[PDB]
């Protein structure tokens, strides 16, 4: 009886237990967000205390077999999840601690608000008073205000708890025997012993800012159009070769500039292609949304949705009395159970939002054959680039034509072409220095490089220089301003959108290559190209089975993520954003601030 | 003159635990296998060195009935030469296994909100079953090399485990009832026929 052997069956009983207790706090979770009651409330708490009080026994019971003696590499990644799931790695009383910041700052986050300067009556939460302001305000002064109060009001409030929350994770990371807590978040794209595949914590940060370097081209060019086309509309408050306003992005950070479109649109006499009215005309309800999505999925050679998933799903607001938490989310409760919940209207956002989570659905599916453990996406970002690229496709004229919501009257010209990369370079393109820089701050803090009495100077140079963004007020260090958004006060890692910004075109550039695509990546549509079907499920299949390297490798044919599909995209734009800027300063100086 | 007993197998109330099979001899009655075209989904009919097609052409010296309760996945496994834990582990048909195999969805039936745990498999045992042969022990399961003293605990295994059968499993993870038909062919007076 070898060490090797009393895993693989303390695994076999792990894998059996944990299926169903799995799925008994994902039902009651799926009761309560589409039933909220008082009562569904505590059947989800009490089904989720036995799963984590359920794993909490089992890393104890899995950390008993020492990993080095497995030769088997699947199950050296079972178990190893099952250990690293191990936070029994600080003393109680840290742990307790740790655990209570993080309900404090997740409490401020979720209930702070601020109140109006003239009114000190009339007040306003985060979501939805504040965001309300950032997206559609085109008022500097209102802007202005709801940005900072946020900030000075719920931000400072923050900067203690954060100050504590770095000190304990990392005492957390150090005694799992990482340098700090982001080399742990950096751990998700970790692989080891597999020649040729292998990865390591290290190598993310230089393949991350290896590959930023070539896209600040393209977004110096952006950067250079939005900021000129601003000091159209606000002439006193925009400098020609500053950076922007951190307040004037289009929401409460500038992580997307998406709401940026309506003052920056290239050519606005064109219309956005909005196949809503032909949706309504043709009395589509969100059975025929779903039933569309899943004909799309079939025409490539994945099999379609399981008898369950039309039953037990909900697709749409059920409305009356009975309410729903309407985020729309794809739900993989285990043994055969596949659902979505979706609020669905009859829109085009939401047609398209539908082949998204049924693209989520397809990789819970084709995975499910693996052990409960290795039922994830390769990495962190590969399951939200499956879902992007399925919208991707679907939205394309091509595939609206052929499903008869347009019309072949319809004619493409170059400039509506321009308008809809515009659109999807504030979104896609914007959000990628935000993100980058934002997660190297916290990679910086934790290991160390940042002390405390210049967090928030570092932040604001990193702001003006990596993102070409400015504060409009001056932070002491008494402001926490990245705490001041959801995934930084509430624990979460942020690299993971940026990696999959650059998967999900790294894939589609794949699989239209695999469909004998021919002209501009962004005109493409996968549909009834079953070699494409076949080329992305070779990935999907995997699931965490095999390093995120390889099956990154089974669709494209490399083992490395890459930035020039992303750039093949979005070449049409930036050969006319090079022409735009033709008599516009391009770049950014980082000493010009609004406030003198 | 009398008819053989399969309402009594196809329709019993509750079907067996797969690792403590049922087996019901069949003898000395006519037998209408025709009457089994009931239940009408019949997710799986294969028989082996015999064919559904006329079955009323035959006479055996003894026919046994086995029932039990497994989920989708596992039908597959009650088949000559397959391997799993049904087949390893709590039920095993020979290689030149004469009879038939019926198996049908009872979801309807078997499957309970809160989880029917009445229906148990065998998860591990030391070695792998004889044809037709059944263990019903409960004996705590030795994974580590100490013993394990009748209970459970590190490296030691209760060694039964149930479904947890669940109306909104998917058709993989259903309940399914299965009856295992065996033809019995001695040197003996073959009282098992019947037009
Ligand atoms: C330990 O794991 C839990 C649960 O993860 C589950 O088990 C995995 C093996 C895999 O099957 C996952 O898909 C499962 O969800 C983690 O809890 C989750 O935490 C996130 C955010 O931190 C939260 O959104 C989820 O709701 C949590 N899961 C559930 C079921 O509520 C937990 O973070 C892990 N702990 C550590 C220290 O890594
Ligand atoms: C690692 O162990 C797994 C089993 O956990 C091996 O995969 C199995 O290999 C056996 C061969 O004895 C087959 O019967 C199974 O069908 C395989 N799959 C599963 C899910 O068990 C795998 O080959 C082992 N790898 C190495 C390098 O030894
Ligand atoms: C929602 O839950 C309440 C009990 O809290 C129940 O009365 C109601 O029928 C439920 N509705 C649905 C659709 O399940
Ligand atoms: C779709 O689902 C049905 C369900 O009965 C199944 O039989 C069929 O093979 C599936 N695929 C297609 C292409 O219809
Ligand atoms: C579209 O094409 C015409 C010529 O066909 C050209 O003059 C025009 O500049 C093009 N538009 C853009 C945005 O390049
Ligand atoms: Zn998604």
């Amino acid at each position: 009886s070898t060490i090797e052997e009393q895993a693989k069956t303390f695994l076999d009983k792990f894998n059996h237990e944990a299926e169903d207790l799995f799925y008994q706090s994902s039902l009651a979770s799926w009761n309560y967000n589409t039933n909220i009651t008082e009562e569904n409330v505590q059947n989800m708490n009490n089904a989720g205390d036995k799963w984590s009080a359920f794993l909490k026994e089992q890393s104890t019971l899995a950390q008993m077999y020492p990993l080095q003696e497995i030769q088997n590499l699947t199950v050296k990644l079972q178990l190893q999840a099952l250990q690293q799931n191990g936070s029994s790695v600080l003393s109680e009383d840290k742990s307790k601690r740790l655990n209570t910041i993080l309900n404090t700052m997740s409490t401020i986050y979720s209930t702070g608000k601020v109140c109006n300067p003239d009114n000190p009556q009339e007040c306003l939460l985060l979501e939805p008073g504040l965001n309300e302001i950032m997206a559609n305000s085109l008022d500097y002064n209102e802007r202005l205000w709801a940005w900072e109060s946020w900030r000075s009001e719920v931000g400072k409030q923050l900067r203690p708890l954060y100050e504590e929350y770095v000190v304990l994770k990392n005492e957390m990371a150090r005694a799992n025997h990482y340098e700090d807590y982001g080399d742990y978040w950096r751990g998700d794209y970790e692989v080891n012993g597999v020649d040729g595949y292998d990865y390591s914590r290290g190598q993310l940060i230089e393949d991350v800012e290896h590959t930023f370097e070539e896209i600040k081209p393209l977004y110096e060019h952006l950067h250079a159009y939005v900021r000129a086309k601003l000091m159209n509309a606000y002439p006193s408050y925009i400098s020609p070769i500053g950076c922007l306003p951190a307040h004037l992005l289009g929401d409460m950070w500038g992580r997307f500039w998406t709401n940026l479109y309506s003052l920056t649109v290239p050519f606005g006499q064109k219309p956005n292609i909005d196949v809503t009215d032909a949706m309504v005309d043709q009395a589509w309800d969100a059975q025929r949304i779903f039933k569309e999505a899943e004909k799309f999925f079939v025409s490539v050679g994945l099999p379609n949705m399981t008898q369950g998933f039309w039953e037990n799903s909900m697709l749409t607001d059920p409305g009356n009395v009975q309410k729903a938490v309407c985020h729309p989310t794809a739900w993989d409760l285990g043994k055969g159970d596949f659902r979505i919940l979706m609020c669905t209207k009859v829109t085009m956002d939401d047609f398209l939002t539908a082949h998204h989570e049924m693209g989520h659905i397809q990789y819970d599916m084709a995975y499910a054959a693996q052990p409960f453990l290795l039922r994830n996406g390769a990495n962190e970002g590969f399951h939200e680039a499956v879902g992007e690229i399925m919208s991707l496709s679907a939205a394309t004229p091509k595939h609206l034509k052929s499903i008869g919501l347009l019309s072949p009257d319809f004619q493409e010209d170059n400039e509506t072409e321009i308008n809809f990369l515009l659109k999807q370079a504030l979104t896609i393109v914007g959000t990628l220095p935000f993100t980058y820089m934002l997660e190297k701050w916290r990679w910086m803090v934790f290991k160390g490089e940042i002390p405390k009495d210049q967090w928030m100077k570092k932040w604001w140079e990193m702001k003006r220089e990596i993102v070409g963004v400015v504060e409009p007020v001056p932070h002491d260090e008494t402001y926490c301003d990245p705490a001041s958004l959801f995934h930084v006060s509430n624990d979460y890692s942020f690299i993971r959108y940026y990696t999959r910004t650059l998967y999900q075109f790294q894939f589609q550039e794949a699989l239209c290559q695999a469909a004998k695509h021919e002209g501009p990546l962004h005109k493409c549509d996968i549909s009834n190209s079953t070699e494409a079907g076949q080329k992305l499920f070779n990935m999907l299949r995997l699931g965490k089975s095999e390093p995120w390297t390889l099956a990154l490798e089974n669709v494209v044919g490399a083992k490395n993520m890459n930035v020039r599909p992303l750039l093949n995209y979005f070449e049409p734009l930036f050969t006319w954003l090079k022409d735009q800027n033709k008599n516009s300063f391009v770049g950014w100086s980082t000493d010009w601030s609004p406030y003198a | 003159t009398n008819l053989c007993p399969f309402h009594e197998v196809f329709n019993a109330t509750r079907f067996a635990s797969v690792y403590a099979w049922n087996r019901k001899r069949i003898s000395n009655c006519v037998a209408d296998y025709s009457v089994l075209y009931n239940f009408a989904p019949f997710f799986a009919f294969k028989c082996y060195g015999v064919s559904p097609t006329k079955l009323n052409d035959l006479c055996f010296t003894n026919v046994y009935a086995d029932s039990f309760v497994i989920r989708g996945n596992e039908v597959s496994q009650i088949a000559p030469g397959q391997t799993g834990n049904i087949a390893d582990y709590n039920y095993k048909l020979p290689d030149d296994f004469t009879g038939c195999v019926i198996a049908w969805n009872s979801n309807k039936l078997d499957s309970k909100v809160s989880g029917n745990y009445n229906y148990l498999y065998r998860l591990f045992r030391k070695s792998k079953l004889k044809p037709f042969e059944r263990d019903i022990s409960t004996e705590i399961y030795q994974a580590g090399n100490k013993p394990c003293n009748g209970v459970a605990g590190f490296n030691c295994y209760f060694p039964l485990q149930s479904y947890g059968f669940r109306p909104t499993y998917g058709v993989g993870h259903q309940p399914y009832r299965v009856v295992v038909l065996s033809f019995e062919l001695l040197h003996a007076p073959a009282t098992v026929c019947g037009p």
